[PDB]
RNA sequence: CAGGAUUAGAUACCCUGGUAGUCCACGCCGUAAACGGUGGGUACUAGGUGUGGGUUUCCUUCCUUGGGAUCCGUGCCGUAGCUA
C-alpha cells in the first residue's frame, strides 16, 4: 500500500540526500550508485520501511500509544509546530536535554515547578517580591518553555518510539535504546543506519521531505487515535 | 608465503564473519570442497558452489545469518597445524562443547565429522574445532 | 525473594587541599538462585548507601543463564580486562568449586555443581566481569540447533539429555507436590 | 558568465586556477634549456633566488629540471646570480 | 688548556685566545635512544582525506590537482576489532 504515487512523488524530485565524504553502511541496497559524486534513493525499500513502520505503528496506536512534538532543527520547527497544531499535541521546538527518557523522574519535578511558577503567575504575586527576580521569573519561564513542551501532557512512562535530529543528537538514541523500545526517524543520511530497529531513509536537511514526512507520521498518528 | 590454506580458508571465513559480508572467494582445492560440504551439512553455512577464474577455479560461499542479524557461527579454530601435525585415536578423539560443536578428522574413510568417525570405529588426523 | 552479596569493601580516597575526602565502595550480587543474576558496583560516603545502589543496580541489570538442571553447558573462558575463567561443568554432588568472587556469583545465580578457576586479574572487579562474559558466550543447544538449522538429535550427544529428562522429571514432581 | 568552480557546464576544462598550475606545459615555454635565460628569469626574484612549488605550481620534476638548469646557467654567466 | 668576569667557592655555563681533532688517502675498532623504542615473509579484514610516480577510459577543450578506475610508495583522521 502506497501513500503517494510515482510522478507526484518524482515532482518533489525521489534523488536527494548528502555528499560522498562522510558514508560507511554496508548496505549496498540502500546505496544506490555513484551519480555526480553523490547517491540516491532506493524507492523499493523505502516504500517497503514506509509500509512496515507504518502497520507497526496502526497496530501501537490503535492501543492507544503518546509521542510528542520536540523540536531540535530549524527545518522541523515551524512544521512540528504547526502538525502540534492540528493533531492536537503539546510541542517542543529549541534544545534536547542530557536524559529525559532515562532520567524522567527529576525533569517530572521540572514539570511540578513549572506548575508552582505558572501558579504564581496566575495568582498574580509579583511585587510581593522584587521586580528584578520577577523580571528574572520571566527569564525562567522562557527558558522552561522553550526547553520543555512534551512532558506536560506525557506524565506516562514515555515509549522511545520517534527521533528528533539523529546524527546532531545521537544522545538522544542511546537514552531510548538503552530500553530499547522500537525507535523511528527519517534517516539522517550519513549514520550507521542498522541500530534502529525500524529504520526509514529520506533526507537530514531538506525542509520541504521533512515537512512531508512529519506530516506523514502525523496522519498515521491521527488514523491510530482515529480508528482505536 | 602462503603455506596453509586451510587456516587460510577458515580465516577468512571468521573474518568475512565479522564484517558481516555475505559471500567469500577463494581458489579451489578438493579438501576446501569437502570440508564445504560437511559445513553445508552440519548447518553452519547456506550453500558453495564453484565459479572459476583466469589461471584456475574458485570457491564461492553462501553464509548464513540469523533473521535478526545473529551470526551463526560462534567460533572456530585449526588445531592439527603443520609443525604441531595432531592425530586422535578413536579411544581419545576431542569432545567440543561436550559434544555440540564439531571437530573435523580426516580419516581412511575421507572427511568425517567425530560423531561418524566414532560410529565407524575410526580415527585420524584432526584438522579443526567448530562452534 | 532475592539473595544479595557483600564482596570486596575498600577505603577509597580523593585528595584534596584540605586532606583526604574518604568514601566507601562495594561490589554486590544478586541472584534468586534460578538463573538471574545481577552486578552492582555501589559507592558512597557510607557503606549501607553502597550496598543499596549495588543492590538495586543488580537488580536493573540481571541476565539469564543456559543451565541444565543445576550444571552448565560446556566449558568456556571468559575475558574481561585482564580476568580469565575457565568455568566447566562437574558431575552432580560435586560442589560449587570456586574461590570467593566466582562462588558468590555462581551460589546466587543457583548452580550447585561446578567448576573455575582464576588465571589472571586476581581483583574482584574484574574477575567478575569475566565470568559474567564467559555466562554470556554460553549458549543453549536450542538455540544452537535454531541458528543451524539442525534438529537436538544431531545437534548434541545423549548424556546431556538424559540430563535434561531427569531435571524436568524431578522439577515436574517437585512443583506436583507443591501444589498438586 | 560561469564560476570559477561548480563548472557543470564546459567539459573538465583544460584551463588554470590559483590552485591548480603546471605553468611550464601550460604556456610561456620553448623548451627547458640554460641557454634560453628570457624564460628562466620568470622563475626567480629580482633577487635572483628561485620560487618554490606552492608558489609557481610545477611538479618536482619540471621543478627540478629548471633549477638544474638555471643553477648551470649561474655557473657559465648567463644568467644574473645574487651576488657583489 | 691559559686568562677575564660572575661566584660564598666555580676545576662550569658567559667573554677573550687556543693545541689534538674535525678534512684527504690506506687500514683498523665495530659500538648509540643504530627509534616506527613495533623481526622477516603472506592472505582476508569499513571508509574518508591530502600527497609522490607510472598506466588507462569519458565530459573532451582533448594546451587539464580534469574526472573515474587501477598499481606502487608515503602521511592525517577514523569503524568493528584489540590492548592494563
Amino acid at each position: 500500500m502506497a501513500v503517494v504515487t510515482m510522478k507526484q512523488l518524482l515532482d518533489s524530485g525521489a534523488h536527494f540526500g548528502h555528499q560522498t565524504r562522510r558514508w560507511n553502511p554496508k548496505m549496498k541496497r540502500f546505496i544506490f550508485t555513484d551519480r555526480n559524486g553523490i547517491y540516491i534513493i532506493d524507492l523499493q525499500q523505502t516504500l517497503t520501511y514506509i509500509d512496515k513502520a507504518y502497520e507497526f505503528v496502526k497496530e501501537t496506536v490503535a492501543h492507544g500509544g503518546t509521542v510528542l512534538f520536540v523540536g531540535t532543527k530549524k527545518q522541523a520547527q515551524e512544521s512540528i509546530a504547526e502538525e502540534a497544531t492540528r493533531v492536537g499535541m503539546p510541542y517542543v521546538n529549541q534544545r534536547w536535554l542530557g536524559g529525559m527518557l532515562t532520567n524522567f523522574s527529576t525533569v517530572h519535578k521540572r514539570l511540578q515547578r513549572l506548575k508552582e511558577l505558572e501558579a504564581m503567575e496566575q495568582t498574580g504575586g509579583f511585587e510581593g517580591r522584587t521586580k528584578k527576580e520577577i523580571l528574572m521569573l520571566t527569564r525562567e519561564k522562557n527558558k522552561l518553555e522553550r526547553s520543555l513542551g512534551g512532558i506536560r501532557d506525557m506524565q506516562k512512562v514515555p515509549s522511545a518510539v520517534w527521533v528528533v535530529d539523529t546524527n546532531k543528537e545521537h544522545i538522544a538514541v542511546g537514552e531510548a535504546r538503552k530500553l530499547g523500545i522500537p525507535v523511528i526517524a527519517i534517516l539522517d543520511t550519513n549514520c550507521d543506519p542498522d541500530v534502529v530497529d525500524y529504520p526509514i531513509p529520506g533526507n537530514d536537511d531538506a525542509i520541504r521531505s521533512a515537512a512531508l514526512l512529519t506530516k506523514v507520521i502525523a496522519s498515521a498518528v491521527a488514523e491510530g487515535l482515529q480508528a482505536r | 608465503t602462503m603455506t596453509d590454506p586451510i587456516a587460510d580458508f577458515l580465516t577468512r571465513l571468521r573474518n568475512a564473519n565479522s564484517a558481516y559480508h555475505d559471500e567469500v572467494t577463494l581458489p579451489h582445492s578438493k579438501l576446501k570442497a569437502n570440508i564445504a560440504e560437511i559445513l553445508k551439512r552440519e548447518g553452519y553455512i547456506s550453500d558453495y558452489r564453484t565459479e572459476d577464474a583466469r589461471v584456475g577455479k574458485s570457491l564461492v560461499v553462501q553464509l548464513k545469518y540469523g533473521p535478526s542479524r545473529e551470526r551463526s557461527i560462534a567460533g572456530l579454530r585449526r588445531v592439527s597445524k603443520p609443525g604441531l601435525r595432531v592425530y586422535a585415536k578413536s579411544t581419545n578423539l576431542p569432545r567440543v562443547l561436550g559434544g555440540l560443536g564439531v571437530a573435523i578428522i580426516s580419516t581412511s574413510s575421507g572427511l568425517l565429522t567425530d560423531r561418524q568417525a566414532a560410529r565407524q570405529g575410526v580415527g585420524g588426523e584432526v584438522l579443526a574445532y567448530v562452534w | 525473594n532475592y539473595i544479595e552479596r557483600v564482596v570486596s569493601i575498600n577505603r577509597v580516597s580523593k585528595v584534596v587541599k584540605g586532606g583526604r575526602r574518604f568514601s566507601f565502595t562495594a561490589l554486590v550480587i544478586v541472584g534468586d538462585g534460578k538463573g538471574m543474576v545481577g552486578v552492582g558496583y555501589g559507592k558512597a560516603k557510607e557503606v549501607p548507601a553502597a550496598i543499596a545502589k549495588g543492590v538495586e543496580e543488580a537488580r536493573k541489570n540481571f541476565f539469564r543463564v543456559p543451565l541444565i538442571g543445576s550444571t552448565i553447558t560446556h566449558p568456556v573462558q571468559g575475558e574481561a580486562a585482564a580476568g580469565v575463567v575457565m568455568l566447566r561443568p562437574a558431575s552432580p554432588g560435586t560442589g560449587v568449586i570456586a574461590g570467593g568472587a566466582a562462588r558468590a556469583v555462581l551460589e546466587c545465580a543457583g548452580v550447585h555443581d561446578i567448576l573455575a578457576k582464576s588465571l589472571g586479574s586476581d581483583n574482584a572487579i574484574n574477575v567478575v566481569h569475566a565470568t559474567v562474559a564467559a555466562l554470556k558466550l554460553l549458549q543453549r543447544p536450542e538455540e544452537v540447533a535454531a541458528r543451524r538449522g539442525l534438529p537436538i538429535e544431531d545437534v548434541a550427544p545423549a548424556g546431556m539429555l538424559k540430563a535434561r529428562r531427569e531435571s524436568e522429571a524431578l522439577a515436574a514432581a517437585a512443583a506436583r507436590e507443591g501444589s498438586a | 558568465m560561469m564560476a570559477v568552480k561548480k563548472s557543470r557546464k564546459r567539459t573538465a576544462a583544460t584551463e588554470l586556477k590559483k590552485p591548480r598550475r603546471n605553468q611550464l606545459e601550460a604556456l610561456g615555454v620553448t623548451t627547458i634549456d640554460y641557454k634560453d635565460v628570457a624564460v628562466l628569469r620568470t622563475f626567480l626574484s629580482e633577487r635572483g633566488k628561485i620560487r618554490s612549488r606552492h608558489v609557481t605550481g610545477l611538479t618536482p620534476q619540471q621543478q627540478r629540471q629548471v633549477a638544474t638548469a638555471i643553477k648551470n646557467a649561474r655557473e657559465m654567466a648567463l644568467l644574473p646570480m645574487a651576488g657583489p
